[PDB]
């Protein structure tokens, strides 16, 4: 009937509001910390919203939908994964009082879609475009958008890695980017972090052997995937062992059995073999390794699946399996190998990979004490992420609360100008846009209502004036502070929030189960 | 008293009451057990199929709805709502101390009057090609206007019309077959003159095959045919396995030599082929196809007059087909075997793209409705108006007929006419407009003398249905009414205890 | 919510619902207090008059019903049932989320349509002397057929007809007056040309009085007139009482001498006469009449053009009357004063006998209805058929009018037409026959085209009302409908809390 769907909608709205209010005092650089307690008694201090959203667990359709929305927002854009929850909560709080009066959800959804389209068009018409066909303007935009993510010393430390990673000019200013398609940043322990340089081909870190000379050029990779494990017995001891007889049998089975397979395999050119991880093999027979020491020995272990996928994509080959194989589709490229250490500990080999169809290049970073390596990794990750976000479009704008107030005033004037019963619903959107500046003013340590009123008055008087400052603690113009953000991080977020609100509003009736 | 089965059958009809009209309500179906799934649906058939009841009348109604859905198109929610309303009216009629025989007689008379009014009100002005074209276009537009998804409807409608119009009045249902394939964009449509497969062995086998000639050889390697070259196993030692393997290898090599000397280039089959015979065929130079579907070979042999070899019986009696051009063009995101170079344009398969699901079911339903309305109106076009026009006329005819029969069955006809005037009310209520005023205006317009009057869904007004352009089928409404009357007569006749 | 006043007003109408039709149900009215009385009644007016409620709406309805009763004659039960049905329909109409303004508009339209249909359906064929006679006979027979007492109806009907026909189209209500007297048999009717008294002083006074001459002398002996012959009492001793008594005696003897010298033989008055002046008048030879009624002398002076003496004011200005023959004939079981020998046959009083009670009320009601229908149809005869014929026609007219008005007030007219088709159902149910089949047959006959179709109470069939011979009044039904509509509009406008 009508009471059951109304109660279901009220319960869903209450659950969504509780989920949104469980975390709210964390937006901005001056956010509060939270100590999450584990099930065993361990406590962990954190302040990121994504970690708290992915760590906690709760069974509810609205909570699962919000988690999926946050995950999609973090995957698509990559920044600002906490404002969408507040936007959805404000929209649901507005829809609550909209439905309390007696309005059909179809008109409310149409008004929300119209308001979203108007806000998107206003954000696109207000933002200013830039250029990026050359390298000077691109480097200027990079150094202008990179000096506002972390602290000053960390920024100065990551600037060399940033300008080394931004030099990867492969796509000639296309529509989309492939920064997540052919990038494999490895990590190496030991040495100095200053010894970093872009490396093509392939980089490994496992010792080949320990014999005489191993400086050859035979494809430098063994395309083999068949089983190399020893045939396991049916039980411990099949018979009674004491004197000879049984000793000679096992001796011949250990010496004159796998050696025949090694001989029949080594009859083909390019004697390069390897193996994957030693997660299922108990112990490898060293007699086979001693017999393989002659006529050139080359073996590399500790190989994962991602390494195989990277090698099969950079070179441009396909692995083969099975034993009955009389083809010749397993060779590679021969150029140069056999590398030594770079004045320090830790074995690491590099291959530049000359004359190869795949121009994939990675960055080999280092560090010490496992303290500046992960930080630099996260820094270059955020760097290439914001670089891809900037190269995806061309529009940019500054943050602080001014665009939110501008959009709220525009929606208010549009609802005042546009006629129809839906305009009231549009007015609800006008009351669901002044949450970020109020939260920022509350977290800064000033009066939020007075600051919001002053910002609204300044926007109504001189259009584009200033916003909300954090370092100084007042109202200063943003043009002096080097801080900007792309337009996609707002447009995509607003569209996703509107879609989630429409999906959670269109779902009602009864919730049957099995 | 009798009330348990009535309530159980009425409550099962109110669950999908909000799923009527183009602007319907959505709901989720939470699953129990180990992993709790979550999905969004917008159709009553999927909800009725993925549910479990225990009442006898409810089970009978569910079975009848499933049978009707398997028969015609999407006739499951309307018949259920009509049966629920009829049962709710019959409960109040019985509560007023009325014998069920008079109610059954009145319902039969009302059904006969409605059928007569529907048969006497049928248009027949289709003596041109453009008339049939616009009629099919309006039918497809009315059928595709049930989910309210304005993204890619015109192109899909035109593609379905072009695919269903190539039959040229040919009565067949095994020629046109659709497949399931995702990946790409919604604005991508590929047109071809043949069909594709659904599985590829790889690329290691040679793809250069000339002189296309289909040869269906049902030679089984593990079905125990005549003259077994091998044997079983004994109980003496563990050396007979090698002999069995050698016998199987020589038998399969003799079969390969026979199939090579028989003359073949593109070997196709549907049995289970092991790795050794497949590798032997690949090394010989003949491409072998394994793991075939249950309807691909059948539809391939039906359109060419061929048949299976009857598990190797008469190799010189089964007629075989041949083609001209067979290649493997990389289209979309998968490599399939093409079937071009033929003169038979009856069997076609249009591949689809996009990043969404739950489309093949509605596509097949629309194609079924289209070919049904094409084979029904081959030379006699019979279409009626929609938007709540035939129901009002039927109710008016029933009310007019329920006035010259003195006795006691007039109350049953009045209840039937009252229950028949409820679908437009629910349709208008599901959108968000005043249903009472619209229903009153429609009734006044129908009583004043206007057989062409309907309601609008874009603005919520009352206009003409023959000016905008909207129609539907003719036998669908008749079958719906017949099924509803049969279900009502079956359920109402039961009132005793459930033993 | 609003439901208390509605239930209180509906429950008050179901108490006398079984008191409709000729075959009504009887009930007892047990009284409390000191002596528990027991009586059997068969009318809703006596039940509603001897009852006490506390609801404001119920009190207003009871007051309106009593006013309408005292105005028209009979119809309290009918208007109460109609108001109860209207309120029961309005409650269900409001419960369906309908504004009361549309309901009021629909009720007004239905009332206007019913009034128009009643005014357009009126017979007027009475240009003969026997036509009015048979119409009055049928009206009296239909009015007297409400208690089902087949013992002495034809003679009483003929007597009432002969008494109401002697007026000869004279508009007056103070001439014909009835009295209450029991004793004798039901088959005893006395006819006279005058009226009688109601009290006799005795037989000791001389009854031989010649030369009849009415002299109204309003000479008061204890009203303190002009020139008091006596005085008051002093405070000194107990000897002035004898002086006051002697003064009163000489004053009354002087008044007797004056009334004797003025010329009189039959002294009549209405004041309080003591024992001493009465004995003095009896010993003198003049019969004095004391303890008169409040309407006998008034009617006697009205039919003769006389008036009271204004308590001794102008004795030479008030015109007096005279008779010819005045005697005392012992008739029945009491001696009364006769009033014969006059030429004015307008004032007559027919004495009744028997051993039963509760007859004067129905007799006066029948006489009121008769003189009302006589003064209304003095030259324009307007009569309608009974037995449930006008209500069906009004309901059919309302249903036909509720079909060309698009909007939202059609449901109110439908509810009004449904509530209007319930009196014949209750009438048939009170007898013991199948009411549903009879109502359906009557509706079918009225819709087929037969304005003269009614139900029979002797056999329970459907026949013609113009062949058997049954009619009623015309303004009674219109007044009943108007009062019911007014009461419904008054009660429906109240929905707030009782403060
Ligand atoms: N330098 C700055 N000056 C003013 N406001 C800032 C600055 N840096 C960040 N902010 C504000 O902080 C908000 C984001 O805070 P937070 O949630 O901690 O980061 P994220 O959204 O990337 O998770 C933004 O809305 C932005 O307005």
């Amino acid at each position: 009937d009508r009471d059951k769907p109304a109660q279901i909608r009220f319960s869903n709205i209450s659950a969504a509001k509780a989920v949104a209010d469980a975390i709210r005092t964390s937006l901005g650089p001056k956010g509060m910390d939270k100590m999450i307690q584990d099930g065993k008694g361990d406590v962990t201090i954190t302040n990121d919203g994504a970690t708290i959203l992915k760590q906690m667990q709760v069974l509810h359709p609205a909570a699962r939908m919000l988690v999926e929305l946050s995950k999609a927002q973090d995957i698509e854009a990559g920044d600002g994964t906490t404002s969408v929850v507040i936007i959805a909560g404000s929209l649901l709080d507005s829809c609550t009082k909209l439905l309390q009066k007696g309005i059909h959800p179809t008109i409310i959804s149409e008004s929300f879609q119209k308001a979203l389209e108007k806000g998107i068009e206003i954000l696109t018409d207000m933002s200013r475009p830039v250029e990026l066909s050359d390298r000077e303007t691109l480097l200027n935009s990079a150094t202008t958008s990179l000096n506002s993510k972390v602290v000053s010393q960390y920024s100065s430390l990551l600037s060399p890695m940033s300008v080394n990673a931004v030099m990867k000019v492969i796509d000639p200013a296309t529509a989309t980017s492939v920064d997540l398609r052919d990038i494999k940043i490895v990590k190496k322990l030991g040495g100095t972090i200053d010894d970093c340089e872009l490396v093509e081909g392939l980089v490994l870190t496992q010792k080949v052997s320990n014999s005489g000379i191993t400086r050859v050029e035979k494809a430098k990779i063994g395309l083999i995937q068949f089983c190399l494990s020893a045939p396991k017995t049916d039980m411990d001891n099949q018979i009674v062992v004491s004197d000879y007889a049984q000793m000679d049998r096992v001796l011949r089975e250990e010496r004159a059995y796998i050696l025949n397979l090694v001989k029949q395999i080594k009859k083909t050119g390019c004697n390069v073999l390897l193996i994957q991880k030693s997660i299922l093999r108990d112990a490898l027979s060293d007699l086979a390794l001693h017999f393989l020491n002659k006529m050139k020995i080359m073996v590399i272990k500790d190989i994962e699946r991602e390494d195989i996928e990277f090698i099969c994509k950079t070179i441009g080959t396909k692995p083969v399996a099975h034993i009955d194989q009389f083809t010749a589709d397993m060779l590679g490229s021969a150029e140069l190998a056999e590398e030594v250490n770079l004045n320090g500990s830790g074995k690491l080999l590099k291959i530049t990979g000359c004359a190869s169809p795949g121009k994939t290049v990675t960055i080999v970073v280092r560090g010490s004490n496992k303290l500046v390596i992960e930080e630099a990794e996260r820094s270059i990750h955020d760097a290439l992420c914001v670089i891809r976000c900037l190269v995806k479009k061309r529009a940019l704008i500054a943050g602080g609360g001014a665009p939110e107030i501008e959009l709220a005033l525009r929606l208010t004037e549009y609802s005042r100008t546009l006629s129809g019963m839906e305009s009231y619903c549009v007015r609800a959107f006008a009351d669901a846009m002044e949450v970020i500046p109020s939260t920022l003013a509350e977290n800064a340590g000033l009066n939020p209502i007075s600051t919001v009123t002053e910002l609204r008055n300044r926007h109504a008087q001189g259009e584009k004036t200033a916003g909300i400052n954090v370092r100084k603690g007042g109202i200063s113009n943003i043009l002096e502070e080097l801080v900007v953000q792309p337009l996609l991080v707002s447009v995509s977020a607003l569209t996703l929030a509107t879609e989630t609100v429409r999906s959670i509003l269109k779902i009602d009736d009864v919730v049957n189960t099995r | 008293a009798r009330l348990t089965s009535f309530i159980g059958a009425i409550a099962i009809g109110d669950l999908v009451k909000s799923t009527l009209g183009p602007k319907g309500m959505d709901k989720i179906l939470l699953s129990s057990g180990r992993d709790a799934s979550l999905m969004v649906t917008n159709d009553g058939a999927t909800i009725l199929k993925n549910i479990g009841v225990d009442n006898p009348a409810a089970k009978v109604l569910v079975d009848m709805s499933r049978v009707q859905d398997d028969e015609v198109g999407d006739g499951t929610t309307s018949v259920t709502v009509l049966a629920a309303e009829l049962l709710r009216e019959a409960e109040s009629l019985i509560a007023k101390k009325i014998h069920p025989q008079t109610i059954i007689a009145g319902w039969r008379e009302a059904t006969k009057a409605a059928r007569e009014a529907l048969l006497s009100s049928a248009v027949d002005h289709g003596s041109d090609e453009v008339k049939f074209r616009q009629d099919l276009m309006n039918i497809a537009g009315t059928t595709l206007s049930s989910k309210l998804l304005t993204h890619h409807k015109d192109h899909f409608t035109k593609l379905a019309v072009e695919a269903v119009l190539r039959l040229k009045g040919s009565g067949n249902l095994e020629a046109i077959h659709i497949i399931k394939k995702l990946g790409g964009s919604l604005a991508d449509s590929y047109l071809d003159e043949g069909f594709l497969l659904d599985k590829k062995i790889g690329v290691n086998q040679p793809k250069r095959i000339e002189n296309a000639k289909i040869l269906i050889a049902n030679t089984g390697m593990d079905t125990d045919k005549i003259k077994i070259f091998g044997s079983r196993v004994r109980v003496d030692s563990t050396a007979k396995v090698a002999e069995i393997e050698h016998a199987e290898k020589e038998k399969m090599k003799e079969k390969v030599e026979r199939i090579l000397k028989h003359g073949i280039n593109c070997f196709i089959n549907r049995q289970l082929i092991y790795n050794y015979p497949e590798q032997l065929f690949g090394a010989a130079g003949v491409m072998a196809i394994e793991h075939a579907d249950f309807a691909g070979v059948e539809r391939l042999a039906l359109v060419t007059g061929g048949e299976i070899a009857s598990t190797f019986d008469h190799p010189e009696l089964v007629k075989l087909g041949s083609c001209k051009l067979i290649e493997e063009v990389m289209i979309g995101e998968d490599k399939l075997i093409h079937f071009s170079g033929v003169a038979l344009g009856e069997a076609c398969t249009i591949v689809l793209r996009g990043a969404t699901q739950q489309i093949l079911d509605e596509a097949e339903r629309s194609l079924h409705d289209a070919l049904c309305v094409l084979a029904q109106t081959v030379k006699d076009s019979r279409t009626v108006y929609g938007g709540g026009c035939s129901e009002m006329l039927m109710a008016h005819a029933v009310t007019q007929l329920a006035n010259r029969t003195p006795g006691k069955e007039a109350v049953a006809m009045e209840s039937y006419a009252k229950a028949l005037r409820m679908l437009p009310t629910i349709i208008a209520d599901n959108a968000g407009y005043d249903s009472a005023d619209l229903v009153a205006q429609l009734r006044a317009a129908h009583s004043e003398g206007n057989t062409t009057a309907g309601l609008d869904m874009r603005e919520g007004t009352i206009g003409d249905m023959a000016i905008l352009g909207i129609t539907e089928s003719f036998q669908v409404k008749r079958q719906v009414l017949l099924s509803a009357a049969e279900a009502a007569e079956v359920i109402l006749r039961v009132d005793n205890i459930i033993k």
